RNA sequence: GUUUUCAUUAAUCAGGAACGUAAACUAUU
RNA sequence: CUAUCAACUUUCGACGGCUGGGUAUUGGCCAGCCGUGGUGACAACGGGUAAGGGUUAGGGCUCGGAGAAGGAGCCUGAGAAACGGCUACUACAUCCAAGGAAGGGCAGGCGCGCAAAUUACCCAAUCCCGACACGGGGAGGUAGUGACAAUAAAUACUGAUACAGGGCUCUUUCGGGUCUUGUAAUUGGAAUGAGUACAAUUUAAAUCCCUUAACGAGGAACAAUUGGAGGGCAAGUCUGGUGCCAGCAGCCGCGGUAAUUCCAGCUCCAAUAGCGUAUAUUGCUCGUAGUU
């Protein structure tokens, strides 16, 4: 159908993917939380299990940084959304935080290895990087970005 | 050439000695009842890394157990049984926990000279002599003529001979080797008889848990008099 | 219990909980995170290797049969680096565990307001 | 139902032209030429073949060589020399094919040549990939990487799934007797040659 | 209709039993 | 599980007790003597063949008859009625100088004439057997194939200048809507992993992994595919017919193959290391068993 066409194709253009197996699998792992949350929202409130297994599921989706920390409720954990879940990727963080100019540029970076996240080098675009760790994506040692040998193209010009 | 699971849940084996375990060689102590001197050795004390190891250090006269040189890999080490390594100037000390596991102890030879071993039956030998068979298997030839069944003894094992013995006794204190409540250094306070098969004891710990244990699987230590020394 | 293990030791209990420096915990350049049960996993396997020293073999065939076989039965799975647990049989222990858990100074105002004749009427 | 399904589909599978047989009760023996480019050892092979069967050490194996492998049948090998002329001349005429590959350098125009020419004329039953020079090679992943394209050219050639074998190195100037004893376990055993119109009309 | 009696005798039909030139416009309501 | 199984055992003694034999020992286990039993509607007996226990959050984990070509008899040893041997008979079958003599398994391929996972390496770890530290192990571990699935993702990133004036859209169409878009243009930067690869390391010896010096990108390449829809073309060919039209189509044209540089790489849609196709598909009344 023409709306999924041009859901998907918006997605893909908005965030720098690569085919639309990208953004079903990301619906899919989005349509696993939502149903979670929609069977915890069948039980009353006050139930112990909907009680200990919100208070999871919420911490959890705060703790890997999609939901934010001012709403925290099973409602709006019934309304997140796969904007959110792409936002959360880590070539489009290379691409907010401003390592890379465009966000094909951020998938060419993770690519051949310039990024690291925190101490490792990452060589996946699709990296959920957590709320605690978006701060430590830096050019690794190894790149000319960060330091060590001048590079390749470098080195066959100043040969 | 049993599973590492199949082996039994008191002598420890981890994630790392493969899928097999050793089976104890026929010998004193039981099957079920036994640590090997291999599981001894390089799985518990981790004095060795193989099992080419265990032998270079069996086969040279450098592991003595009972105040004998032994030198076969797989001898059975039950209950008791001290174990002089003199390189390192050692005796180890073969005890339980109150979970059910092998404990090892560290001693010197004051404590390391004798061995408290349990009477397992007196008779009359050949030659019209009464003889005691303990569970060690040790039988002494003319003992004390009061050293009845289930009393304990203190073997001297520099000549085998008796030194002191502790009777069976409701008020003393016991350890339990067996059964669904097994190792649990507790006070023997009550014992019915059951005559006609498999008589119990009911025993106390020091904190007040009263259980029912078999005279069987009981095991008398002393009184108060910790003649071995229990881990502190 | 899994679910209600983890509420002690983050909202109860008062003692602060490792946590790993960031990039630590990733597995292969970034294929997978490690979460905080594979991790303590990851230590076991290391811990043994100090002890008598001999190394191991990298698992083996018959043990990479059963654990990603594990996975074909379970209703895991590892967003982030973070697990999300089905809420089947896991869910009602919550349930189950909680329910054995489970199991003369007014007579003077009268004489003080019956002694006065009145304060007055309708305004 | 489905097995039903998948028995009507082997039953369409095992159907063929119904084309003459003529093969007589005391059959000639099987034809194996010994196929590749110049220098990739096909007198090697030749030599290692005849002393697994016959014990018999030719210094200089020329011309057909008949060979008692079975108590039914029997086998001749010839190596082809490497001349088209005598390429297009046994490509009607072989039975049985032992298609030599040169391992590290790859693949060659002659035994392309001879996989299209006997294509064309006229397709037997058996054709045999033998891929050998494997001994000179440094790097033991380069050489499953070429195992693997080289299998894979092969099969996008001739029809998928075919067998290859892999002939190591020279130890005595002749080839290891395992990997040649495994050849000649899947050549000894054998089914009755494919019903070719022209050899069933003309005599050769 | 009666200023009549026994008080479940009853309901339904497998099996079975008695009676035997044509067609052609069509809990209440 | 079953009464379309009510009698069964005494039909190899069926229940005893006595006496012995044999067994490692008890025992109708077997032999002599006699007694009258034994089981069963509380389900014996017969019939159907579809042959679990423990460890308890859970799943997991652990344990679980007959034959060595066919009957018959024998031998060793602590342990076998080994099937390891012998003997005879029976049945195959081999060598021979024709007098004689040795022998009885699994694995693999074909199973159409058309097909698809190694005849890989070692006891190095754990374990076992021996005169015994050394000798010997078909458990075990190591490696190879694999688009049946499943997992991650390369085949490019980014500027400047020059030039063109159109690009796109629709309900409503010889009409309306919107304002920066291009180009086979000219140049410049960097980034580099596939691959090549010295080593060291891993390991029984190798491989993989992790480390790693050195090379390694300009398209005419380090060469993305599978389907679907549509336009444009001749001194060509075919067919129809009240001239020039229409249709099907067209690798085929005058020459020319070292000749040609052409729509120069036609346009759009879908999935993209995957994708398509086929088929299956998703006459009336009374009356008994029975029923209410
Ligand atoms: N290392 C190595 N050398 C080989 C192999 N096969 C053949 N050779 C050598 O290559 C040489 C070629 O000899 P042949 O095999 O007779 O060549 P051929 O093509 O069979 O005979 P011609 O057609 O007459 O050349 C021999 O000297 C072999 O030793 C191989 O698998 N490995
Ligand atoms: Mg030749």
């Amino acid at each position: 159908e023409a709306a999924r066409l041009d859901s998907e194709l918006k997605l893909v253009g908005e965030y720098g993917l690569r085919n639309k197996r990208e953004v079903w699998r990301v619906l899919l792992t989005l349509s696993k939380i939502r149903r979670a949350a929609r069977i915890l929202l069948t039980l009353d409130e006050k139930d112990p299990k909907r009680l200990f297994e919100g208070n999871a599921l919420i911490r959890r989706l705060v703790r890997i940084g999609v939901l934010d920390e001012s709403r925290m409720k099973l409602d709006y954990v019934l309304a997140l959304k796969a904007e959110d879940f792409l936002e959360r990727r880590l070539q489009t963080l290379v691409y907010k935080l401003g390592l890379a100019k465009s966000i094909h540029h951020a998938r060419v970076l993770i690519r051949q290895r310039h990024i690291r996240v925190g101490k490792q080098i990452v060589n996946v675009p699709s990296f959920m990087v957590r709320l605690d760790s978006q701060k430590h994506i830096d050019f690794a040692l190894t790149s000319p970005f960060g330091g060590g040998r001048p590079g390749r193209v470098r080195r066959k010009k100043a040969k | 050439h049993q599973k590492r699971l199949s082996a039994p849940s008191h002598w420890l084996l981890d994630k790392l000695s493969g899928a097999y375990a050793p089976r104890p060689s026929t010998g004193p102590h039981k099957l079920r009842d036994c640590m090997p001197l291999i599981v001894f050795v390089r799985n518990r004390l981790k004095y060795a890394l193989n099992y080419r190891e265990t032998k270079a250090i069996m086969m040279q006269r450098l592991v003595k157990v009972d105040g004998k040189v032994r030198t076969d890999i797989t001898y059975p080490a039950g209950f008791m049984d001290v174990i002089t390594i003199e390189k390192t100037g050692e005796n180890f000390r073969l005890i339980y926990d109150t979970k059910g596991r092998f404990t090892v102890h560290r001693i010197t030879d004051e404590e390391a000279k004798y061995k408290l071993g349990k009477v397992k039956r007196v008779q009359l030998g050949r030659g019209g002599v009464p003889f005691l068979v303990t569970h060690d298997a040790r039988t002494i030839r003319y003992p004390d003529p009061l050293i009845k069944v289930n009393d304990t003894v203190k073997i001297d094992l520099e000549t085998g001979k008796i030194t002191d013995f502790i009777k069976f006794d409701t008020g003393a204190l016991a350890m339990i080797t067996g059964g669904r409540n097994m190792g649990r250094v507790g006070v023997i306070t009550h014992r019915e008889r059951h005559d006609g098969g498999f008589g119990i004891v009911h025993l106390k710990d020091a904190l007040d848990n009263t259980f029912a244990t078999r005279e069987s699987n009981v095991f008398v230590i002393g009184s108060e008099k910790p003649w071995i020394s229990l881990p502190k | 219990s899994a679910t209600l293990d983890e509420f002690i030791a983050d909202e109860v209990s008062t003692a602060p909980i490792a946590e790993p420096s960031i990039g630590t915990n990733i597995v292969k350049r970034g294929r997978g995170l490690k979460t905080a049960a594979e991790r303590r996993m990851e230590e076991e396997r290391r811990e043994y290797e100090e002890t008598n020293f001999v190394r191991l073999p990298k698992e083996s065939k018959k043990e990479r049969a059963k654990r990603a076989r594990m996975e074909g039965r379970s209703g895991r799975m590892n967003f982030g680096g973070e697990e999300f647990r089905e809420l089947g049989e896991g869910a009602e222990r919550i349930s189950r565990l909680t329910k054995a858990k489970s199991s003369g100074e007014r007579y003077q105002k009268r004489l003080k307001v019956l002694e006065s004749g009145r304060g007055t009427r309708g305004k | 139902a489905r097995q039903a399904a998948r028995s009507h589909d082997i039953k369409e599978k095992r159907l063929h032209v119904p084309l003459v047989d003529r093969l007589p009760d005391e059959p000639p023996p099987r034809l194996v030429v010994i196929v590749g480019p110049p220098g990739v050892g096909k007198t090697t092979l030749l030599k290692s073949l005849v002393r697994r069967y016959t014990k018999e050490t030719m210094s200089d194996p020329v011309g057909p060589i008949t060979v008692v492998t079975s108590k039914k049948q029997r086998l001749t090998f010839i190596e082809c020399p490497n001349e088209l002329e005598a390429m297009i001349d046994m490509a009607k005429v072989a039975d049985i094919v032992l298609l030599m590959i040169d391992g590290n350098y790859g693949f060659e125009m002659e035994t392309m040549e001879f996989l299209n020419i006997l294509a064309n004329t006229g397709m037997p039953g058996n054709v045999f990939g033998i891929l050998t020079h494997l001994d000179l090679f440094k790097k033991p992943s380069a050489l499953k990487d070429a195992k693997k394209r080289l299998k894979h050219r092969l099969w996008t050639e001739l029809y998928q799934g075919a067998h290859l074998f892999y002939l190591s190195g020279v130890l005595n100037g002749r080839y290891p007797d395992r990997e040649i004893h495994n050849l000649s376990r899947f050549l000894s055993v054998m089914k009755n040659p494919r019903p070719l119109v022209w050899r069933n009309t003309h005599p050769y």
